[PDB]
């Protein structure tokens, strides 16, 4: 299920690039680079004993 | 002829022949001695070693230029006093090697100084007293030759070379390497944080560097431990730790630590209990101010 | 933890990388930034080897795996935490081939 | 002191001949076909060999102190080793826990170094004493339980 | 190490009503008393009820206790060799610790030594009593696990946090019997105290 939401998931980001260059036209680039307004790069992953 | 040699003072009576000229036995006596260094039992001689110690005030200054050559004599003189384990012994024995390191840190002729490393580092033996004085000389010494680099670029290689087992051999006793079988094996044993409190202090920098990442690592491995005598080292180096930053006892109280002063608080064996009463107690010092 | 990429086409990645913190999985401050193309990608997966797999990032991502040199990570499929990695197009549509997890997902 | 020298007809022990010799003779020392096939010339395998006087046997004059210690330590460790090595094969070996890669390795260097001599080997009670302090000293004091601390701190370290 | 369907043995375990039963196994193993405590039995049980009860009224139920553990911990070896200790719970972890304590501290008797070389009654029941009070303590706080922790969490808790009464049970073995009964006995009602003042602060602060 995941892999069928996968590609789908890159043609809807690809909107937002599309609609990011029609209002904003080029990204802030270099260490800012823009095109980001929420999702901060932070996870949390612990190994679980599931069936042993 | 050893025996004939330490029998005829005759030796040193030409070495004493100052009215004749400066070096005119001392010449002759270092050029003889370097010739019977190809013959180890010649070297090691104690005739041979008897000059040596009459010879240590002359080991020091070299301010003459005449000196400067009597200076190089004394430098194959070395050389050959490394060449043979006895007399090796003798110049152990022999006084004016710190006196010898700093004329050499004050050496004009770039030679002389390049032939003193060299003695330096054929003195590869320990020999405590001179290898303290060279760790004196290691920081300034080694440090100043290194910038007055000249002569030979062989020579300020070797110099180099020499810096570096310097350095190496610089504590050794007190090396990290106890604190790495101690803390970061993972078996407790004899470790420099636990000997004195700076060195506690020390090892806690590396240690905590994301929430004491390295300690709690070793909290980790104190908490689930079978043998109480690894158990009690662990806990003494915990409890140093905790005693070194009060926040840090906070932090270790937070961290395993807390856990490994809860195993074995009070079990049969004294010292696993004495160690974790002492790190809990440093915790709980640093809790609170 | 994270999860760097360090690699990829980069349009979908800087509008993911970080918007108000977190250094965008420490890939500025850390590893490399997420732009490729620039160098070989192969590069890409040995840094995975190196940062991803010091636990501070927990994935990585490639692009369509036609020119995204994955065949160095192929045997990255073990150990999935490491080294986990899907194909997106992200104007470069995905193309199945030797990568980093892109063999033992299919299979 | 006689040392009868026994053929076990089908190699078993429920014959009748090895049986009552068991029976009667107060020891029993084993030479394993197994042993044999991995071409160590003194077979001895010391799991089954056993001396019903060896305690009497041993004593402060005899050798040292730690002597019986050894003696159980080995066993205690040879034991666990073989039933650690059964428990790697069904499981598997990357299975196999810290502690048992260290028994399967404490059998490796007993049975290469320990059990193996030469033809005319003669090494006196003492070396050999010090040598089983090293296999022993291989595992870790904790590990040791069988033997009393008070032998450990005599002869762990040497 | 012969089969114990040898005729004289079959005639014998017809009439004998107890039959101490060694194993070879123990032998190798080094454990002295080397007694199986699974083909041994003792059909004279009932008949000492009198005497245990006047005695002490609860070391019949503490037996049975330590007798369903010991069959627990055989029955399930199979298993853990089979399949491997991950899938052990916290009641199996206990379960094991138990049976280790049993096979280390009471069934192995050295008896070269002052304080093993007699057992007295009182001091085996103690010892016993003591074991058990462990196992029951540790099974009440496992089947707590309340408090976002406990279970599993507990019983490593226990071991990092009670290990110290933990390698006092064992040590209790060593306490010698000379020094007399009240002595002996003053020490065990102590440290039966302390073993309940444990998993009471570890109930107290909830994990």
């Amino acid at each position: 299920t995941t892999k069928e939401s996968m590609g789908e998931v890159m043609k809807d980001s690809s909107f937002a690039l599309i609609e990011a260059k029609y209002v904003a036209g080029e990204n802030i680039k270099h260490i800012v680079l823009e095109n980001v307004q929420n999702a901060s790069i932070k996870v949390r992953s612990r190994q679980e004993n599931i069936a042993g | 002829i050893d025996d004939v040699l330490k029998l005829l003072v005759e030796w040193l009576c030409a070495q004493l022949k100052k009215p004749s000229h400066p070096s005119r036995g001392v010449p002759v006596a270092i050029n003889c001695l370097a010739a019977l260094l190809k013959e180890p039992m010649v070297r090691s001689s104690f005739v041979q070693a008897d000059g040596v110690k009459l010879l240590t005030p002359l080991i020091s200054p070299a301010s003459t230029q005449q000196s400067i050559q009597l200076l190089y004599e004394t430098c194959l003189c070395v050389w050959l006093l490394s060449y043979y384990e006895p007399a090796v012994e003798y110049l152990a024995t022999t006084r004016t090697l710190p006196r010898l390191i700093d004329v050499v840190k004050s050496s004009t002729k770039e030679k002389v100084v390049r032939v003193v490393v060299l003695i330096l580092r054929n003195l590869l033996p320990k020999g405590n007293f001179a290898a303290q004085m060279i760790d004196l000389g290691l920081p300034q010494v080694v440090q100043s030759l290194k910038a007055q680099a000249w002569s030979d670029e062989d020579l300020l290689e070797g110099l180099n070379q020499l810096e570096e087992g310097l350095k190496d051999n610089i504590k050794r006793l007190s090396s990290f390497d106890k604190y790495k079988q101690e803390v970061l094996l993972g078996h407790l044993d004899w470790s420099p944080m636990h000997k004195d409190p700076l060195f506690w202090r020390d090892n806690i920098t590396n240690f905590e560097e994301n929430d004491f990442q390295i300690l709690r690592v070793l909290l980790t491995i104190l908490d689930t431990s079978s043998d109480p005598r690894a158990l009690a080292v662990a806990c003494f180096d915990l409890s140093q730790f905790i005693q070194y930053h009060p926040a840090g006892r906070v932090i270790v109280t937070d961290l395993k630590a807390k856990e490994r002063v809860m195993k074995l608080m009070n079990h049969e064996n004294t010292e696993v209990t004495k160690s974790a009463l002492l790190c809990i107690q440093r915790l709980f010092l640093g809790a609170k101010y | 933890s994270a999860l760097i990429a360090m690699i990829a086409d980069e349009d979908t990645v800087t509008g993911f990388l970080l918007a108000g913190v977190g250094n965008v999985d420490l890939r500025r401050k850390t590893n490399y930034l997420i732009v490729d193309s620039k160098t070989t990608v192969k590069a890409i997966e040995d840094a995975f080897k190196e940062f991803t797999t010091k636990e501070d990032i927990a994935i990585v991502l490639i692009s369509q795996y036609v020119a995204n040199m994955i065949r160095f990570l192929v045997d990255s499929y073990n150990k999935p935490i490491p080294a986990i990695l899907e194909i997106p197009s992200k104007d470069h549509p995905y193309d199945p081939a030797h990568d980093s997890v892109l063999s033992r997902v299919k299979n | 002191t006689q040392i009868p020298i026994l053929t076990m007809p089908n190699d078993d022990i429920t014959h009748p001949t090895p049986d009552l010799t068991g029976y009667i003779t107060e020891g029993q020392i084993y030479i394993d076909r197994q042993l044999q096939n991995r071409q160590i010339y003194p077979p001895i395998n010391v799991l089954p060999s056993l001396s019903r006087l060896m305690k009497s046997a041993i004593g402060e004059g005899m050798t040292r102190r730690d002597h019986s210690d050894v003696s159980n330590q080995l066993y205690a460790n040879y034991a666990i080793g073989k039933d650690v090595q059964a428990m790697k094969a069904v499981v598997g070996e990357e299975a196999l826990s810290s502690e048992d890669l260290l028994y399967l390795e404490f059998l490796d260097k007993f049975e290469r170094k320990f059990v193996a001599q030469g033809a005319y080997d003669s090494r006196n009670i003492f070396q050999s004493l010090d040598l089983a302090w090293t296999l022993l000293r291989i595992f870790p004091r904790e590990l040791l339980h069988r033997i009393p601390g008070k032998t450990l701190d005599q002869y762990y370290s040497r | 190490g012969g089969d114990f369907s040898d005729p004289v043995t079959s005639a014998t375990l017809s009439i004998v009503q107890v039959f101490w039963g060694l194993d070879k196994k123990l032998a190798q193993r080094k454990h002295f008393p080397s007694v199986n405590w699974l083909i041994s039995y003792s059909k004279y049980s009932t008949a000492l009820e009198s005497f245990y009860e006047q005695f002490d009224p609860d070391f019949i139920n503490i037996r049975t206790k330590a007798r369903e553990v010991l069959q627990r911990e055989d029955d399930l070896n199979e298993i853990v060799q089979l399949v491997g200790k991950d899938a052990l719970a916290e009641g199996d972890k206990i379960t094991l610790e138990t049976a280790k304590l049993l096979r280390e501290d009471y069934l192995a008797q050295n008896a070269f030594t002052p304080y093993d070389k007699f057992c007295p009654f009182y001091k085996s029941v103690w010892m016993m009593r003591n074991i058990i009070h462990f196992y029951n303590l540790a099974n009440q706080a496992v089947e707590k696990g309340a408090g976002m922790d406990g279970q599993k969490i507990t019983y490593t808790l226990i071991k990092h946090r009670l290990g110290d009464l933990f390698y006092r049970l064992v040590s209790q073995k060593f306490e010698d019997p000379a020094e007399g009964e009240p002595a002996l006995v003053a020490k065990f009602k102590k440290l039966h105290e302390d073993l309940t003042a444990g998993f009471r602060a570890l109930e107290d602060e909830t994990r």
